[PDB]
């Protein structure tokens, strides 16, 4: 038991602008592998490397190269993206090249775009529990919408008192389009914290939907007069009433 | 090459559930299912014969792969993929993964009480929303396809400590004739669902 670790977990670029993702696993596994998942076609093979300095092309080699200089790592290298690269992307290792478990990292989600212009950060809003879900149920339920935001890389979790909460949520498991009428339609996302009436209805309760967007980085050029959409946080919050 | 059908496949929670591949190459020898999670990385479930609710099996000759559910949870809601490769004896023996079976186990609702509130934005905007809920699992919630109202799938939460799950969707708009009176009336809802006043 350990893992394997990719990095970048979430990035954006423009169409032809060379990126390099990293895989990195540290239970000195011969065998490396680069899949990646899309919509309908499940799992497909990149490239595959058996042992330091054995590398192979998979079943869908083109547009990406790959090393491997040592065993802890194996780096899957874009020259020039494609639209057509936008993926999710699986490195994964095993002691041999199968009849093995396969270990898997998180997934690398690239977005490749023909420019940064229509990237947005989320504006997030909590909405608070109906007095009349209280006085039916004795339950209380908390809404937050996550809006404006593209593309769809982001994280939402609930705080309650400063503490991540799992407990009574649900998320949905994808955004919708805002605007789909619209090109790169910007999406919104909702989820749900259901609590007790008897802890909403205390005022010194203090709840937080939190969305963690993952946009352009540091160096990337930024020239529309609104705030560069870097990676970065973005709440909205309620407190408990008596009501 | 591995035939895998992506579902999704619904049943009811205490439901058996039938998954499974078909295959062509007569070397595959060892056949494992991996279960992914939402977007998350596939992990190894069976490689096995029996293991408690989950049993694996494997016929050769008709080259098919099944994995059984016994009393389906829930939490078993995922994608399940079939992999399977050569013996390590041989040459190449590349582990390769069928394309996943989508499962939605379906939560058994014990006491519906169906209900559409409206919730106001905690900041102040005049913005508020919809939320349908405690509806049983036998509902779906349609998108309405009007351009100008957003309406969410039906997501299950667990209030773990209660015994208690509950469905719920949330639909929101800025049309000015929006209201959470009509804000489902593109879905088929219970006929005693509350409109608190």
């Amino acid at each position: 038991e350990a893992q394997v670790t990719q990095n970048p977990r979430y990035l954006i670029t423009v169409t032809g602008k060379k990126l390099t993702v990293t895989c990195s696993q540290n239970m000195n596994h011969e065998y490396m592998s680069w899949y990646r998942q899309d919509p309908g076609l499940g799992l497909r093979q990149i490239y595959y490397s058996m042992n330091v300095e054995v590398t192979d092309k998979g079943d869908v080699p083109e547009g990406y190269k790959v090393s491997r200089k040592e065993k802890r790592n194996f780096p899957l290298i874009l020259e020039s993206p494609s639209p057509n690269q936008t993926s999710l992307y699986f490195c994964a290792s095993s002691i041999q090249q199968g009849a093995d478990t396969q270990y898997f990292g998180p997934g690398t989600r690239l977005t490749v775009l023909e420019d940064l212009k229509n990237v947005f950060p989320p504006e997030v809003a909590v909405f608070e529990p109906s007095e009349a879900e209280i006085s039916h149920t004795q339950k209380a339920t908390l809404v937050c919408l996550a809006t404006g935001f593209y593309p769809d890389h982001v994280e939402l979790s609930w705080w309650v008192n400063g503490k991540e909460v799992h407990s009574g949520v649900c998320t949905d498991p994808q955004p919708l389009k805002e605007q789909p009428a619209l090109n790169d339609s910007r999406y919104a996302l909702s989820s749900r914290l259901r609590v007790s009436a008897t802890f909403w209805q205390n005022p010194r309760n203090h709840f937080r939907c939190q969305v963690q967007f993952y946009g352009l980085s540091e160096n990337d050029e930024w020239t529309q007069d609104r705030a560069k959409p870097v990676t970065q946080i973005v709440s909205a919050e309620a407190w408990g009433r008596a009501d | 090459e591995v035939e895998q059908d992506p579902g999704p496949l619904s049943v009811p929670e205490g439901a058996i559930v039938s998954l499974n591949c078909t295959y062509s190459n007569s070397a595959f020898q060892y056949f494992m299912w991996y279960r992914q999670y939402s977007r998350k990385g596939p992990e190894l479930l069976m490689y096995n014969k029996e293991d408690g609710r989950f049993t694996a099996q494997v016929d050769k000759s008709s080259k098919y792969i099944s994995l059984f559910i016994r009393d389906s949870q829930p939490s078993d809601s995922a994608t399940y993929l079939c992999a399977m490769s050569g013996l390590k004896e041989d040459s190449s023996y590349k582990l390769i993964f069928g394309s996943g079976t989508r499962l939605l186990v379906r939560p058994d609702i014990q006491n519906p009480d169906p209900a559409v509130y409206q919730l106001r934005d905690s900041k102040s905007s005049d913005k508020s929303v919809c939320l349908f809920t405690d509806f049983d699992s036998q509902t779906n919630v349609s998108q309405s396809k009007d351009s100008d109202v957003y309406i969410t799938d039906k997501c299950v939460l667990d209030m773990r400590s209660m015994d208690f799950k509950s469905n719920s969707a949330v639909a929101w708009s800025n049309k000015s004739d929006f209201a959470c009176a009509n804000a489902f009336n593109n879905s088929i809802i219970p006929e005693d669902t509350f409109f608190p006043s």
